[PDB]
């Protein structure tokens, strides 16, 4: 009707990629807290019923190769899909352990022309990094 | 025939070019929100009005706090972006 | 309070 | 206290980035028809976020573009919202 | 409380950009059917209690001016704003007769700090224009 | 139909 489906066995898997160290080259320093984050994300989405797995300190190409997986798995049986990043990052990009990597092409996996088990179905993103250098002041 | 671009949800802890702020002693602000948020009422509210929550909790409750007077009282907006065709609830 |  | 600058603004997007947006020149774009179309019924019912949703859903449906071109032939579209609201939004009451 | 206060004198201002035409040097070609929104939307957006104002074929410059100007009045009384663009685009980018503007200068004369009367309250904008060259071919 |  209006809402969507979430009539299945599963309410979906959910990704929690957890990156709190850097390699020497990529010049990051560790996102000291980023455990004390996914332990809370983790206990969250296992409340809403998400059946999570946490990953740490992952390579650009580990990132790449877990969700290019995940979207060949079969989601016949899931609500719905969602990952968490949790890292450095910039402008459109996301930071490995060793280097970046664009945001686009870890979630272009998932198109329903490229993932049909979730087709119709939400696919959701939480990704907590930075996307540039400005502040916010504030006002009043 | 659907989008292939159709059904995506994106909650960005930042506005596109700005920083993110993390607290190395209770995490980022963004993700306490969330949690809050959700070990709350994320199983009776639709995930718009969850994230929007979040996105006030956020906006206000925090305010930077460091030395260099130019990260010194510093805000922070999160960002959702959606493609979203439908009403999103995680129960029933 | 640190920038990510 | 203070306030985001970048705090209570909302984007409503015919398209996700990249990408085209639809126009008929007899009936109008896609999205603006869709648009128009869903605040006539539910204006002042609906909640801001709600009345988008369902006009991605409209677009996303209802139509496809017909050309006689192999790359304009039977193409999609599906709008875009960027939110950075702290607050629902409804146009009345 | 969880809503946005909607009890002032007036709901807003409606800005609404028909750009139909432009210049031949930027290689754009007549918006035809683009009139067909402008009267939609604005029929549409009245009815919803907008002060609505319809502005055409307008420059870069103009349209850059025209919602600064905005900008500056006195929104003390309004529970909100609204602007609608109806044009040429790209990525980031939005079009003028005239040529080409960003998205974002349009938006920032309106951010917190640059519009104290319009603080706390939706800025609201809706593009019709295109954000790129790709096309979603779709699935199923 | 046409791209904008």
């Amino acid at each position: 009707t209006y809402q969507y489906n979430m009539n299945f066995e599963k309410l979906g898997k959910c990704i929690i990629i957890n990156n709190k160290n850097f390699d020497k080259v990529t010049g990051m320093g560790v996102r000291n807290g980023t455990d004390k984050d996914a332990e809370a994300l983790f206990k969250c989405f296992r409340s809403l019923g998400f059946d999570v797995i946490v990953y740490n300190d992952c390579s650009c190409a580990k990132m790449q190769d877990l969700l290019k997986k995940a979207s060949e798995e079969d989601h016949t049986n899931a609500a719905c899909f969602a990952c968490i990043l949790l890292s450095h990052g910039e402008e459109n990009v996301i930071y490995g352990k060793d280097g970046v990597t664009p945001i686009k092409d870890l979630t272009a996996h998932f198109r329903g022309d490229r993932c049909k088990t979730l087709l119709e179905k939400p696919k959701l993103f939480f990704i907590q990094a930075c996307r540039g250098t400005e502040l916010d002041d504030g006002i009043q | 025939k659907i989008p292939v671009e159709a059904d995506f949800l994106f909650a960005y802890s930042t506005v596109p070019g700005y920083y993110s702020w993390r607290s190395p002693g209770r995490g980022s602000w963004f993700v306490q929100a969330l949690c809050s948020i959700l070990e709350e009422h994320g199983k009776d509210l639709e995930i718009m009005q969850i994230l929007t929550r979040v996105n006030d909790r956020v906006a206000r409750h925090f305010e930077s706090q460091s030395d260099d007077p130019h990260f010194h009282e510093k805000k922070q907006i999160p960002c959702v972006v959606s493609m979203l065709t439908k009403e999103l609830y995680f129960s029933q | 309070y640190v920038a990510d």
